């Protein structure tokens, strides 16, 4: 086979932002390794639901399948992570998409006996005690 | 937002239907209160 | 041999990487770690989150939590704990023991609690 | 007749509905016929040199439908196609269609 | 003015000037329709679309049934490897005396038969045919270690080729 | 009573036929209802400033507000059919 | 209060002009109480910021974003067009309980937001759900989509190039 | 009732929950016991004390004193005002309270959805460029090409979403440990819920968000 | 290439009809002739909009209290008196 060398660090100081855009020196190898600890923490945090893990074992005590399975997550589709520096602040840009988003932000003829008369005559109990001769 | 919705109950029981009709009313009382 | 031995496995111990403190947020109701001068001046910025805003919504534990770090850390706050006592109503015989020591741990050392706060 | 009157005859019929139309296009005016919409199908297979087996079995066990004779041999199939294989297709007709059973 | 109203100001494409084919379409729409005739025509209300550069052999009316005569397979040697080249042949036409042949060839079944169809549709001709006794007399026609041979007959006599007896038919050929 | 009746109509048919026409073949509702008739009384409790301690079983109560009849007149349907 | 209702949905219809400020928008709450959103939120500051600046002795701030794209709501010619060309990959896909609607989106997005793991999933949820008989055919129904029917978006969007081996 | 599609009583529960709620209205005595809130009396507003003279603000004073047993039977006239029936012909003493969509004369003679079924939930309609559905279809259809033969497009691109931001007053919120939704969950919250999300650590007065909202 | 192609040919399309068509009203006014270059040029009059706006000069938040004071000093406050309440409220709502 052919050796088709490196074409992205070919490209990368003269043509694109590399997968993330931070510099440092005498701490090359932490962000370089730290921030590739925290792709993939949020990613498995993400992918995985781990707030119904975390209640379950790591809280003390005094729908299994359906979490194994992520199908709460089945709709999640991740587009990257992205990290910043500048300024003392650290950041992170999360884009995602998913192609379906749930609903969560939620017997007539009883109204039209009380107000039947009309608009403002609503019938409360104390009348209905009566019976007019 | 946090002393406006007060004035809307204090300037109706004074006679300013709005906030700016009080100082429609105390603009002279108040004239005097600064001096520049 | 076996293979991790004690003696050993201390190592990693004494030195503390054998914890995850996270896992201390479910186990503590109250839970601020401070171990960085940027976390102190996120709790600065709590106390004149206050001073600033009179109308506030709470819930048991944020309220209880930081009174117990405000005595823990010693300073003097005249004018915030008249702001919440007012709500204390609120959370009558439903207050975890952990949140209910530390509202009781601050109202004796504050010295400026009131004898309702501390009933 | 909401069909009949809808394709011929509605057009005599129809009200004036008001519609702007640019006046670049209502020169360039042609009318003509173009093509025909029934015949928009796709096209349709044919093998008989390799599946003709296939065929004729699914085409004589239709032939049974008629019960010509009770018990379908290749000894009868031989002898009823003899005959009609002679036959006119005017004839072959009043065979199958102007019999008196039918 | 006007033009930046129209987007004429700079460059745009609305027109398809595509000479794309159209090939095998409607394989499931609401079955067939009631049969009506040819008398509601086109208008060119629009500047932008019209039916220029659109084919005949496509533009026919009326419908086709293809037959399949062969599948083959070829090879194609090099220095490194050997190549398959597959192929498919068929024939359609209809009983009023059209009728065609293509030659596919590509790199599946699929495609061979995809690509012959174009072949085809192409390579359409019309026969002379009177419905009215069709064969007035008896013809011959030699390739190579081949020879088929009419002679006209009151009735159709299928009795040979089946496949021969569906061709001559899907010409019209019926008194053979 | 809202959980009462839940219990009483719903959880009982439920489980009396579920494990009769299970046992043929071949315990969350007696309890869980428990779980939640014992909190109803705790706000009831907090109304009273008298703690958990007492009982607060509900029909005791339920009676005083309801001087209802159950049923209807036999006459007035007879009144009224005519 | 029903009254009120009708009157003011009928001034909607009417009234509203072309914003002109769209920055104005992001105010805009939720159908969601933010209140009770924030509420069920609000774990996630003790767990991960709170220790994300552990490590780091820096400021933090996390953005949950989300693409500035969306679909229309009425099916039209141009989601049918490509129906019936992807029709026989709807048994392959049925075994992964995928809906047809969201592959079509996910690949313009893909197309559009040029992200190379949203794709990459998408296969790997079809090639594995399948058996190790049929991965040969779904390829070359995929071959057909990439190189007939989607060949056509990738001059509009400043779109080029496709290679998967 | 049946002219506009209502449906038949609905299950014990169901029957239930409609006996209670009509206790709720039954067991009043006008008093914040019996409510569930003080009593209030309307703010008179500029244009007029009446609250049509401004529905709007009725609707906001209305909605932060509404009484608990109140609350269901607005829930139901909210419907009424949605419920938009289609005919031809329908009488004029019911059309105050509903709508008719005009069907065209001369009419008989001339959307997008899911395929799966496992979902608990049906779908939140997103954010569009309007409010108002029809003027959104006037302004997409004006968005949408034709690119290809065949192909077109049918997406737009969309102005800036919401968006939220949660610095350290998130702990006011924060519930016990103790007691902690078991079947909802944050991260499911952020996905379902529409705009965007934003955590950080804290700013000043004078100062800006780091992150280009 | 096309799309330049089809800017050339349809303007002569469309010239051609002006040609055959009556000739139409005309624009005299400077003023209605800028507003072409800008709907040309792409520009838009923004600056009349920030006229309206507010500004931190022209409020009144002082303005208030000092009326308010004049109130208290002139009038009686007292529990049962409907104004202590709010004014005492009112008073922290400005300072706070």
């Amino acid at each position: 086979m052919g050796l088709k060398s490196l074409p992205m660090l070919n490209k990368s100081g003269i043509s694109m932002y590399w997968h993330n855009i931070w510099d440092s020196i005498k701490l090359y190898k932490k962000y370089s390794l730290s921030f590739l600890f925290l792709n993939e923490v949020i990613n498995h945090f993400l992918n995985e639901n781990l707030y119904y893990y975390c209640i379950m074992k790591i809280r003390p005590t005094d729908n299994i399948n359906k979490i194994k399975k992520s199908w709460n997550m089945r709709h999640f589709y991740l587009g990257k992570i992205l990290f910043l520096k500048y300024q003392g602040w650290v950041l992170v840009l999360i884009n995602y998409y998913c192609s379906r988003r749930n609903k969560l932000y939620i017997a007539f003829k009883k109204i039209a006996k009380s107000f039947r008369q009309g608009v403002t005559s609503y019938v409360y109990k104390m009348d209905k005690y009566k019976f007019k001769f | 937002g946090q002393f406006y919705s007060t004035l809307e109950v204090i300037c109706r029981k004074i006679g300013a239907y709005n906030d700016v009709e009080l100082v429609k009313l105390y603009q002279f009382i108040l004239a005097e209160k600064v001096a520049d | 041999a076996t293979f991790p031995s004690k003696e050993q496995m201390r190592f990693q111990k004494n030195m503390g990487y054998n914890g995850f403190q996270p896992n201390i947020a479910f186990k503590d109701d109250l839970y601020f770690p401070l171990d960085n001068p940027v976390q102190r001046q996120g709790l600065e910025d709590l106390i004149n989150h206050i001073k600033v805003n009179p109308n506030l919504a709470i819930e048991g534990r944020g309220l209880c939590t930081i009174l117990y770090i405000i005595a823990r850390e010693g300073k003097d706050e005249p004018f915030i704990f008249k702001e919440l006592e007012r709500h204390l109503y609120k959370f009558k015989e439903n207050l975890s023991p952990r949140l209910s020591f530390g509202g009781l741990y601050a109202s004796y050392k504050s010295n400026l609690a009131s004898p309702y706060q501390v009933s | 007749k909401k069909k009949k009157i809808a394709k011929y005859f509605f057009q005599m019929f129809k009200k004036l509905k008001f519609k702007h139309k640019k006046y670049i296009n209502l020169i360039n005016l042609d009318f003509y016929f173009i093509r025909n919409k029934r015949f928009f199908r796709l096209h349709r297979l044919y093998d008989i040199r390799k599946k003709y087996i296939r065929y004729l079995n699914n085409n004589r066990n239709i032939y049974k439908f008629y019960k010509f004779r009770i018990k379908h041999n290749f000894k009868f199939i031989k002898r009823h196609i003899k005959s009609i294989s002679k036959l006119s297709i005017k004839d072959r007709v009043h065979f199958y269609e102007l019999s008196l059973r039918n | 003015r006007n033009r930046k109203i129209k987007k004429i100001n700079e460059p745009i494409d609305l027109i398809d000037y595509s000479k794309d084919p159209e090939i095998n379409e409607a394989d499931e729409e609401a079955g067939e329709e009631d049969f009506t005739l040819h008398q509601d025509p086109y208008i060119q209300e629009d500047r932008n679309h019209g039916y220029k550069a659109k084919e005949m052999r496509m533009g026919l009316n009326d419908d086709f049934m293809i037959v399949l005569l062969d599948r083959d397979v070829t090879t194609q040697v090099t220095t490194l490897n050997r190549v398959n080249h597959f192929r498919y042949l068929i024939f359609m036409g209809n009983a009023n005396g059209l009728v065609g042949y293509g030659k596919g060839k590509g790199s599946d079944f699929e495609e061979a038969l995809d690509n012959a169809i174009l072949h085809c549709k192409r390579n359409l001709i019309a026969v002379p045919l009177d419905i009215f006794h069709t064969v007035p007399e008896p013809l011959e026609g030699h390739f190579n270690g081949f020879q088929i041979k009419i002679h006209p007959s009151r009735t159709f006599n299928p009795w040979g080729a089946p496949v021969l007896a569906s061709m001559l038919l899907l010409t019209g050929l019926r008194h053979c | 009573i809202l959980k009462i009746r839940k219990y009483e109509e719903v959880h009982l048919k439920k489980e009396e036929r579920r494990k009769e026409k299970q046992s043929k073949k071949g315990s969350q509702a007696l309890i869980q209802h428990q779980k939640e008739m014992e909190d109803t009384q705790i706000e009831i409790n907090k109304i009273l400033g008298r703690p958990i301690d007492t009982p607060v079983n509900v029909p005791e109560l339920y009676k005083k507000y309801d001087t209802e009849d159950k049923m209807n007149n036999k006459y007035i349907e007879r009144y009224v059919k005519n | 209060y029903s009254i009120s209702i009708k009157e003011i949905k009928k001034n909607k219809e009417e009234f509203f002009k072309s914003n002109t400020n769209k920055i104005l928008l992001i105010r805009n709450s939720f159908k969601t109480t933010n209140l009770k959103l924030l509420r069920k939120i609000s774990i996630i500051d003790l767990i991960l910021k709170k220790y994300l600046e552990s490590e780091l002795n820096d400021k933090i701030s996390i953005n949950f974003d989300k693409y500035n794209l969306k679909f229309m709501r009425k099916k039209r010619l141009y989601v049918k067009v490509l129906r019936r060309k992807l029709r026989r990959m709807r048994k392959m896909l049925r075994w992964a309980k995928i809906s047809l609607r969201n592959f079509i989106r996910l690949t313009l997005i893909f197309l559009c937001t040029k992200d190379i793991d949203i794709f990459s999933k998408v296969l790997v949820k079809i090639m594995d759900s399948m058996h190790y008989k049929n991965h040969r055919r779904f390829l070359y129904y995929l071959k057909l989509f990439i190189s007939k029917s989607m060949h056509y978006y990738f001059n509009i969007l400043r779109f080029e190039g496709f290679f998967f081996y | 009732s049946t002219y506009l599609g209502v449906n038949q009583t609905l299950s014990k529960e169901e029957q239930l929950d409609d006996w209670r709620q009509q206790q709720a209205l039954d067991h009043i005595n006008f008093t914040p016991e019996t409510m569930g809130k003080p009593e209030v009396f309307y703010p008179g507003s500029d244009r007029g004390p009446h609250p049509l003279d401004d529905p709007q603000n009725y609707i906001q004073w209305y909605e932060k004193h509404c009484p608990l047993p109140y609350r269901p039977l607005i829930d139901q006239m909210v419907q009424m005002t949605d419920m938009k029936i289609t005919d031809n012909n329908m009488p004029s003493y019911i059309k105050k309270w509903i709508d008719q969509i005009q069907e065209d004369p001369q009419e008989d003679l001339d959307e997008d959805l899911d395929s799966d079924e496992e979902a608990d939930m049906s779908e939140d309609e997103d954010v569009g460029l309007t409010d108002n559905k029809a003027q959104n279809d006037e302004l997409e259809q004006q968005l949408c090409s034709v690119v290809g033969g065949g192909q077109g497009v049918f997406f737009y691109r969309t102005n800036p979403l919401p968006r939220l931001q949660v610095d350290n007053t998130s702990l006011w919120s924060l519930d016990q440990n103790s007691e902690l939704p078991e079947d909802t969950s944050p991260e499911e919250q952020i996905i379902n819920c529409e705009g965007n999300i934003t955590f950080h650590s804290g700013l000043q007065d004078y100062e800006i968000p780091a992150f280009p909202e | 290439t096309a799309a330049e192609f089809e800017q050339i040919m349809k303007i002569e399309g469309e010239l051609i009809l002006e040609s055959t068509l009556a000739p139409y009203g005309q624009i005299e006014t400077d003023k209605e002739i800028e507003k072409t270059y800008l709907h040309l040029l792409d520009i838009q009059d923004f600056s009349d909009l920030d006229t309206t706006r507010i500004t931190k000069e022209k409020t009144l938040t002082e303005e208030y209290r000092l009326s308010i004071d004049h109130l208290k000093n002139s009038i009686v406050t007292k529990k049962g008196d409907h104004l202590y309440d709010d004014i005492n409220l009112f008073i922290k709502q400005i300072s706070v």
